[PDB]
C-alpha cells in the first residue's frame, strides 16, 4: 500500500531558508521519480521541481536558484531545501509520484496530503478550543447542530475531528481568517436530536505547527 | 517557460448540464515522439489534487466516462457531462511535453441547483472562555442556495458590525450548498451587561428574516 508523507516547520522567517522532506512507502525512488507541486494561498497549482529516479533533478525556472530537490533512496525520503524565503513563498507543499512510462511521466499518480508553509514575522501562537453548545432556552427538532469555535492560533492550519471520526454526518468547516494577528476558525457538525445530548459528542483539533491537539466534549449550558 | 491559458476562470453550470474547459498552450505540447503530454487534474475543496485525464484523452482509473479530454496543439478541452455535486473543485491543465512543465491557472466549476433555505443556530459564549476575559457569540447558517445572504447581530435592539467576521464555505460536494459562520466576540464586561442576544439573517428563501436570538435568563 503506497503512501507519500510530508513534514515541515509550519512557519519560517522572512528571507531565511526551508526544506521539506517527503517520506514515502509502497514504492522506491530508485524505480520512481517524484515532483514537487505547491499552491500559493488562494492561487493555483505551481510546479516546484522534479527528481527523476536517477539522482537527476530538473527545476522550476522562476526559483531553481532557490530550489534543490534531494533524496535518500535507502531512506525513501525526498528532501527539498529552499534558500532566501519570501512572503509569497507561502504554499502547500505536496510530493506527487510519477505514473508514466520512463522519462516522460503520464501524470502525477499519487499525491501526499500536503505540508503547509507560512512565511512571516509572527510566531507560533497555539490554538484555543471552545465548544459551541446550544443554550437551554432554545430547543431543536429531529436533528441538532453543534460545533467548536477554535480560536487564537498561528500559524495555519488546524484540523478538527468529530466523535473520533465516527462522525461525518453533516460536518461543516469554516475557513480561518486573521484577527489581532491571529487565525480563528470554527467547525460545525449536525447530529440527530436522538443522539445529543443523548450520546457523548466531542471535537478534536490537530495543529501540528505547535503540534498540540485538544479534543473537547460537548455539554449544553 | 511554456504558457497555458485556462478559460473561463470560473464556470457556472447545473447538475445534469455539460461542461467544457479549453486549455491553451502558447506553443506545441506535442513531443518529438508525437505524444503530447497534456494532463487535467482536479482539486476538490479540502482534498488534495487528483489526476483525471493523463494524455489529452486518456481517463485515469476511478474516473467515469462523463469526463472528456480533447485537443490538438493549442486547443484542448475538458468536457464533463451529467454533472454532480462531486464535480466541484478546481480543474487544472498541465503540460509535460517540454520543460519546465506547467499548469493552467485552473477553472472553478460552479453548479446551479435548487434554492435551499439556511439553518441558523446561535451559540452563547463558553464557560471556560468567559473565564478568559473574552466572550464570543458564534452563529451558524447552513446549507443554503444561493450563496447570497445577509446577517446582523442585535445587542438589545441595535445592530453590530464592529470588527465582525463571518466565514463562508465553498459549495458542498454532496448537496452543493454554501454555509457561513458569523462570530460576535467582545469582552466579558460587555457580555456581562447585555441579557438577550439575537442572530438575525435574511435570505432569498424567506421573505421574512431568519432569527436565532437567546436570552441570558
Amino acid at each position: 500500500q503506497v503512501q507519500l508523507k510530508e513534514s515541515g516547520p509550519g512557519l519560517v522567517a522572512p528571507s531565511q531558508s526551508l526544506s521539506i522532506t517527503c517520506t514515502v512507502s509502497g514504492f522506491s525512488l530508485t524505480n520512481y521519480g517524484v515532483d514537487w507541486v505547491r499552491q500559493p494561498p488562494g492561487k493555483g497549482l505551481e510546479w516546484v521541481g522534479v527528481i527523476w529516479s536517477g539522482g537527476s533533478t530538473n527545476y522550476n525556472s522562476a526559483l531553481m536558484s532557490r530550489l534543490s530537490i534531494s533524496k535518500d533512496n535507502s531512506k525513501s525520503q525526498v528532501f527539498l531545501k529552499m534558500n532566501s524565503l519570501q512572503t509569497d513563498d507561502t504554499a502547500v507543499y505536496y510530493c506527487a509520484k510519477h505514473w508514466g512510462g520512463y522519462y516522460i511521466p503520464y501524470g502525477m499518480d499519487h499525491w501526499g496530503q500536503g505540508t503547509t508553509v507560512t512565511v512571516s514575522s509572527a510566531k507560533t501562537t497555539p490554538p484555543s478550543v471552545y465548544p459551541l453548545a446550544p443554550g437551554c432556552g432554545d430547543t431543536t427538532g429531529s436533528s441538532v447542530t453543534l460545533g467548536c469555535l477554535v480560536k487564537g492560533y498561528f500559524p495555519e492550519p488546524v484540523t478538527v475531528t468529530w466523535n473520533s471520526g465516527s462522525l461525518s454526518s453533516s460536518v461543516h468547516t469554516f475557513p480561518a481568517l486573521l484577527q489581532s494577528g491571529l487565525y480563528t476558525m470554527s467547525s460545525s457538525v449536525t447530529v440527530p436530536s436522538s443522539t445529543w445530548p443523548s450520546q457523548t459528542v466531542t471535537c478534536s483539533v490537530a495543529h501540528p505547527a505547535s503540534s498540540t491537539t485538544v479534543d473537547k466534549k460537548l455539554e449544553p449550558r | 517557460e511554456l504558457v497555458m491559458t485556462q478559460t473561463p476562470l470560473s464556470l457556472p453550470v447545473s447538475l445534469g448540464d455539460q461542461a467544457s474547459i479549453s486549455c491553451r498552450s502558447s506553443q506545441s505540447i506535442v513531443h518529438s515522439n508525437g505524444n503530447t503530454y497534456l494532463e487535467w487534474y482536479l482539486q476538490k475543496p479540502g482534498q488534495s489534487p487528483k489526476l483525471l485525464i493523463y494524455k489529452v484523452s486518456n481517463r485515469f482509473s476511478g474516473v467515469p466516462d462523463r469526463f472528456s479530454g480533447s485537443g490538438s496543439g493549442t486547443d484542448f478541452t475538458l468536457k464533463i457531462n451529467r454533472v454532480e455535486a462531486e464535480d466541484l473543485g478546481v480543474y487544472y491543465c498541465f503540460q509535460g511535453s517540454h520543460l519546465p512543465p506547467t499548469f493552467g491557472g485552473g477553472t472553478k466549476l460552479e453548479i446551479k441547483r435548487a434554492d435551499a433555505a439556511p439553518t441558523v443556530s446561535i451559540f452563547p459564549p463558553s464557560s471556560e472562555q468567559l473565564t478568559s476575559g473574552g466572550a464570543s457569540v458564534v452563529c451558524f447558517l447552513n446549507n443554503f442556495y444561493p450563496k447570497d445572504i445577509n446577517v446582523k447581530w442585535k445587542i438589545d435592539g441595535s445592530e453590530r458590525q464592529n470588527g465582525v467576521l463571518n466565514s463562508w464555505t465553498d459549495q458542498d460536494s454532496k448537496d452543493s450548498t454554501y454555509s457561513m459562520s458569523s462570530t460576535l466576540t467582545l469582552t466579558k464586561d460587555e457580555y456581562e451587561r447585555h441579557n438577550s442576544y439575537t442572530c438575525e439573517a435574511t435570505h432569498k428563501t424567506s421573505t421574512s428574516p431568519i432569527v436565532k436570538s437567546f436570552n441570558r435568563n
